[PDB]
């Protein structure tokens, strides 16, 4: 009738073999003696056993932790349990921290986000406006500080880096346009600075971060480049500028996925030749990378067709809103609206959709603002009304599902989204006098 | 106490602009302006507006307490109960030592001040409603369980005691000699403990029915406020023990 | 009857098969990444570039058809 | 005393479909002619071949998707029956301990890594074509399913120790009995006191290394008393081990574990089921075509390489310390079956 | 050598929360089966574990992971088993397969947010618009367009109350930019006085519409806020446009304004609003602070640019705005959550913003240069503060000369402002 448990007493447990069957006021001094106030063993996390009980009583079993401890003062100690049934609340007020040093950081890096686009702003309305070479020497002092500052944190934050390099593209575009004295030619080398900054941090990136914000700036930059260096070279109007703008954005979102699965450095694929390749198999390094480079190509995606949203608004707004032009161009500015707007049922992201579903919103916006910039004050408030239209349009759609839920018809649809892309470019022919020249 | 250094900076700035002191012009804006700041200097308009609230007085459901009484106190069994100003995540705002000498039998009580919205959402996952009552008892027998555990007997009371007659409420600069040392036929003793019991910090407050270092409260809340049974903090700030 | 093309076991020149491999593979990635099913049983990135292609083409011919009546 | 076991029959696990998957073979390369330019002018071309590509990407998709689908399967039937070794901890109390019969397909095997199991399903493609060549990417694409999906990734493996008779075992003498703690730990945790035994041979072995075995159930013999415990098999020599274990060889199997290095390894046998591990100093030259029983696994930082000519046979090895095979040992002394 | 915590083992229905008695100095693996068998029956290796943090390994006792007598200590998982990443090598099923952890479907859901932010892109930009029409030609057509579109966002937001109330409150928060463009286009004169008047008046009544007809938070910190800034413009411009003149005296009574809603912030707060329902009264009380307390930063920074914009500036001015300044940095030590904190500390910002801005538009670009100067040394410090944490047990003495420097400086300003506005040499 023997019991073998583990005692504990410095609480290294021994390993004892007890009798069973006899109370515990004679086997307490050899457990003493043995290990090592009435003490007593108890189960852990319990109250010590009655001292005159056998150990077959309790129901102590071979493999039991015993714990040598003193019997208290008469109470059981009950061990009262309350019943609680929203705990997720409790680890929600541990996750939720005070003020502390974390959010210490947050501000800081606001107020630095804060300082660049202020000094950006206020350095360039005193060259702008009025004022001698002192204030294009802050931007330019903002801008490589910001580009050093960029560049120097790419390993100790990662979050901050891409902020302040995000941050850093204002002071920089800002900095090579008044820069060098004139005028325009000078969007040439402010568009170089943009393109050249947004395609060094797209360099050492992570997964993210390398968002639509970085490579819709880089074409951007790329494709107002492309068009200012037919500008400062040579000298072309408005409806060159305008139909050069618009035909780079349709070219660079038509041929968007295709970019961005060349841009997105896939691994490329190993098709054989007829004759005796035997080629070696992708190894199991860069095919667990793989889901690193899906959503670097998504980002990619989103910004290559943000890019052509803003390059195809970007010369849409320099084609129609100088003063009366040809209704070509107010129909080659229809047709790249109705166009980004039709290209909405091809993909399947959201951010894409979102983007050129919302090109005519921001056509409608820029038109609004050049009409003001521009003193007219007429055909800005035809501007509203389309942009009530366009807004009325979305809530019709949004509180009625049954309009918004897609055989012939989509098929009629779809030639449409087809024929107006066609008819683009021969009406671009039309615009500019290049049959004319012929 | 910014507004009395704001009022006393603006007739000291009064008085100092007033240097032509002819045609008693710049003379009376002068003695306005010394016979002023020698009222708001400031630990005499307190005086005047304790004792118009005192006229005043001649003419809750968020903190909730619990109280012990324990007939064996010790100062041995007061590590135990300070330890319950932040336990077992329910942040009790105040533990209340009182020891009452009336006559020759020092009755001694503790009384613990659960809060409602210090530990808010520590009570939201209780029930969809709070139950704070329904834990402050919780607390209480847990330290009923854990004083009656290491020796000493407790029994929870409901209906405690009068502090005040429905008589002299002091308080003292915190220690020893004087909370032994505090006749008359009724005395009254408390201690009260609160914020984080790594390093707690106390109040202590006296009634009889100035001794050695007491000091006399003028204007009653101090005595209201010194039954167990009381949800408050027995004004007068605390010390770092 | 035929010879079909085979080569018993024991440069670099692409081919026409490898050429039109490889513009497949590069149409159900971007197919991929774009309409998110590389079913390919229509795929709507070759209209939209044909539909371009075919607008280049039209201002191709009318200037070369405004050239012979110059 | 002890409490009691009674066999409650096994709960019934994902079942594996070890078949056979078959996969049509690629098309054999159509080909297509330049476009005879006056047909480039006009407006089986590329469309034709290049619908056929889509149509057999589509259907490999599909067989991908199949394959899938059983590797997933395999390896929630070896994850349900080969744990790792911190949930079998809550394994000996519950109704799942002593379970596998002698009848299951995994039956005394003891886990002991995880690494890259070979996919029980056959993933065979039918072809008949001599040397014809085939089409570019349809046979690229093939290609590559069928040397990617055709391994499983790390999956948890096992020592077939039904079948083996004997192991050596060569590493630092305190990561390797890491590896005999786990396994061994796995062989008392599954299978019953009425199936296997375990004796053991150590020189310091009441020292918090070896002691852990104290409590087991397996360790005892039928009806000796010896005092404290029954007969325990935790004897210092290897030859007295074989005296206390005249009665019990002569079919509940055992795995009579030796750890010291020196005093006649294997002096049991050269049996039937006594797989004597047993752990050594060094490596050896050139050693006879390494068996498929009596083998030689090095246990490495984190991998357990078997000898063959270095084929390190498992990707990352279970370690389980002395006091975690404490705990399982003394959590599992109370049932006796 | 024990100590007593208390486990929470929620995951059978609810919880159950248990004091206990854990030995010390033994390690997690021996007495893990001790609480759960107190706490669960009164199966992945579970493991107690500090409530926000990870769980504890069972290699370590309770003595060397540190745990106080008296914590609560839930009872989690071991952290986690080993993944297995799905692989593919198929670089189109690659891209279909994933990019799933995208929730790329458009849906009936992704239309509404579209809307309600083109509605409220639209609000915006006919008020710019419009503005921009009348703020440079002479016409009644911006009047009448603000005041269709203003009219139109007051009935679409009020009306769609009971439907949506995450548009409707974000509705009424833009609703009150036409609203504000509005009331400060009537009888046109030359901008007069009181057209600011009439817009802090109609700001004023729409925040205390739409906050006494709120349901519930998110939308009552920034009605709070503007509610109490459009009081406080109304009440200075109701001595600004009936009682006096008020040359500067404005700049000294909005910075007393601020002033008197900072550090009253809590008695105007309680103001504002058996066991009830307090985690919403909580909520809506902290809203309220945080709203309090914005309006006193506002209000700060206009009169602290009302002071010190234009030349010849007295230097009384240019000490009280960075009295009031520090005084406003320094009150953030006071107040525990986090939101008050950051309006209090970033008003020396939004100041050196403002005056920046002031600068620009007053068209002087000598001083802006200065402001960009002290804006670079408000975020030098804010950068010193934050590289190397130094948390307020430093910087049980010195804690009490900052109180006093700032119950001093908080005083400082009050004769000051009495002195600039000339009330003393009466």
């Amino acid at each position: 009738p023997i019991v073998r448990v583990a005692v504990l007493a410095g609480g290294r447990l021994t390993e004892m073999a007890l009798p069973s069957e006899l109370p515990l006021r004679e086997i307490l001094p050899a457990v003493q003696r043995i290990v090592q106030v009435r003490l007593s063993l108890a189960p852990i996390g319990g109250a010590p056993f009655s001292l005159d009980a056998t150990l077959d009583t309790v129901g102590v079993v071979d493999g039991d932790l015993l714990a040598l401890q003193a019997v208290p003062s008469g109470p059981p100690a009950p061990r009262i349990v309350e019943d609680i049934a929203d705990a997720a609340v409790i680890f929600s007020e541990a996750r939720r921290r005070q003020w502390g040093p974390t959010h210490i950081a947050r501000g800081a890096a606001l107020a630095l986000i804060g300082l660049i686009l202020v000094g950006t702003g206020l350095s360039v309305a005193h060259r702008v406006i009025t004022g001698d070479l002192l204030g294009q020497f802050i931007v330019s002092g903002i801008a490589l500080a910001t580009v050093i500052a960029a560049l120097a944190v790419r390993n100790r934050s990662a979050v901050l880096a891409t902020s302040l390099a995000v941050t850093a593209l204002v002071p920089v575009a800002a900095a090579f346009a008044l820069g060098v004295p004139g005028d325009a030619p000078n969007v040439l080398l402010a568009a170089a600075g943009v393109a050249a900054w947004s395609l060094i941090s797209m360099a050492g990136s992570p997964d993210d971060r390398g968002i639509a914000v970085f490579t819709a700036t880089a074409v951007t930059g790329v494709g107002v480049l492309l068009v200012a260096g037919a500008a400062s070279l040579w000298v072309i109007s408005s409806d060159v500028i305008g139909c050069a703008l618009v035909l780079l954005g349709l070219i660079v979102t038509v041929q968007a996925a295709q970019l961005s699965a060349m841009w997105a450095r896939f691994p490329l694929p190993v098709i054989p030749a007829p004759g005796d390749p035997t080629p070696a198999a992708r190894p199991l390094s860069v095919l667990a990378d793989l889901p690193r480079r899906v959503r670097v190509s998504q980002a990619h995606q989103t910004g290559v067709i943000a890019a052509g949203v803003l390059l195809g608004v970007a010369g849409s707004v320099a084609l129609v809103s100088s003063a009366n032009a040809s209704p070509w161009a107010w129909y080659i500015v229809v047709a790249a609206a109705a166009g980004a707007a039709l290209r909405a049922r091809v993909w399947d992201s959201a951010a894409c959709k979102a983007w050129l579903l919302g090109h005519s919103y921001l056509l409608a916006v820029a038109l609004l603002v050049a009409f003001v910039i521009g003193d007219r004050y007429q055909a800005a408030l035809w501007a509203l009304a389309a942009l009530a239209v366009l807004v009325l349009v979305w809530i019709v759609a949004a509180l009625n599902p049954k309009i918004a839920s897609p055989l012939p018809m989509r098929r009629m649809v779809g030639f449409l989204a087809t024929g107006l892309d066609a008819s683009l470019i021969p009406v671009m022919a039309l615009l500019v006098g290049l049959f004319s020249l012929v | 106490m910014t507004a009395r250094i704001a009022l006393a900076s603006l007739f000291v700035v009064a008085a100092v602009l007033a240097q032509p002191w002819q045609t008693t012009t710049q003379r009376w804006v002068l003695g306005v302006s010394i016979a002023a700041v020698i009222v708001l200097l400031m630990f005499l308009t307190t005086r005047i507006g304790r004792a118009l609230a005192m006229v005043r007085r001649n003419r809750d459901a968020h903190r909730a307490t619990v109280v012990l009484r324990v007939d064996p106190a010790a100062p041995a069994q007061l590590p135990v109960v300070v330890g319950y100003l932040d336990r077992y995540g329910i942040t009790c705002d105040k533990v209340r030592i009182t020891h009452r000498d009336a006559g020759g039998t020092r009755r001694s009580w503790i009384s613990l001040t659960v809060d409602a919205v210090d530990n808010l959402a520590a009570l939201q996952a209780r029930s969809a409603r709070i139950p704070l009552q329904d834990t402050t008892e919780v607390v209480g027998r847990r330290l009923a369980d854990h004083l009656r555990e290491q020796g000493w007997t407790v029994t929870v009371v409901e209906g405690v005691d009068t502090p005040l007659p429905v008589v002299a409420a002091y308080r003292v600069k915190v220690l020893d000699e004087v909370l032994a040392e505090i006749p008359a036929e009724e005395t009254w003793t408390a201690l009260e403990f609160t914020g984080s019991p790594a390093e707690p910090l106390l109040t202590v407050c006296a009634a009889v029915r100035p001794l050695a270092g007491l000091t006399p409260a003028r204007g009653r809340p101090a005595l209201a406020a010194l039954n167990p049974l009381s949800t408050e903090r027995l004004d007068g700030t605390a010390v770092p023990l | 009857r035929s010879f079909s093309s085979r080569t018993p076991v024991n440069r670099g020149f692409v081919t026409r098969h490898q050429v039109s491999g490889w513009r497949f593979v590069m149409r159900r990635i971007a197919s991929g990444v774009a309409l998110h099913d590389t079913r390919m049983l229509v795929d709507p990135l070759r209209t939209q570039s044909r539909a371009v292609l075919t607008g280049a083409l039209i201002l191709v011919t009318g200037l070369v058809g405004c050239f012979i009546f110059s | 005393s002890r409490l009691i076991f009674e066999h409650q029959r096994r709960l019934t696990p994902p079942t594996t479909r070890k078949g056979t998957i078959t996969i049509e073979p690629p098309p054999q390369l159509p080909r297509v002619v330049p476009p005879s330019l006056l047909r480039r002018v006009l407006p089986m071309r590329t469309e034709e071949v290049d619908a056929e590509r889509a149509d057999y990407l589509r259907y490999l998709s599909v067989v991908r998707d199949n394959v899938r689908a059983h590797a997933a399967e395999q390896r929630a039937a070896l994850e349900w029956s080969h744990p790792e070794p911190e949930v079998l901890a809550t394994i000996p109390g519950t109704r799942r301990q002593w379970e596998r019969d002698p009848r299951d397909r995994d039956f005394l095997v003891l886990r002991a890594g995880r690494h890259d199991v070979p996919l029980d399903a056959a993933l065979k493609v039918k072809d008949t074509a001599d040397e014809i060549d085939l089409e570019p990417v349809a046979h690229s694409a093939l290609r590559g399913l069928l040397d990617v999906q055709r391994t499983v990734r790390d999956a948890p493996t096992g020592l077939d120790v039904a079948k083996l008779a004997r192991i050596t075992v060569i590493g630092e003498a305190d990561e390797a009995r890491a590896a005999i703690r786990a396994w061994i730990a796995q062989a008392v945790t599954w299978h019953d006191p009425t199936m296997l035994g375990v004796a053991l041979a150590a020189p310091d072995l009441e020292s918090g290394d070896w002691s852990w075995l104290k409590w087991l159930p397996h360790v005892d013999v039928p009806n000796e008393a010896d005092g404290v415990g029954p007969a325990r098999y935790l004897t210092t020599s290897t030859a007295e081990l074989r005296e206390r274990l005249a009665p019990a060889l002569a079919l509940k199997h055992l795995l009579v574990v030796l750890d010291d290095p020196d005093a006649d390894p294997d002096d049991i046998a050269r049996l039937t089921g006594v797989t004597v591990i047993h752990r050594t100093t060094e490596l050896p030259n050139r050693e006879q075509y390494p068996d498929p029983e009596r083998p030689i696994l090095r246990v490495a930082d984190g991998r357990i390489e078997r000898w063959q000519v270095w084929q390190p046979c498992v990707d990352v090895a279970d370690a389980m310390s002395a006091a975690e095979a404490a705990h399982i040992a003394r959590r599992l002394s109370r049932w006796d079956s």
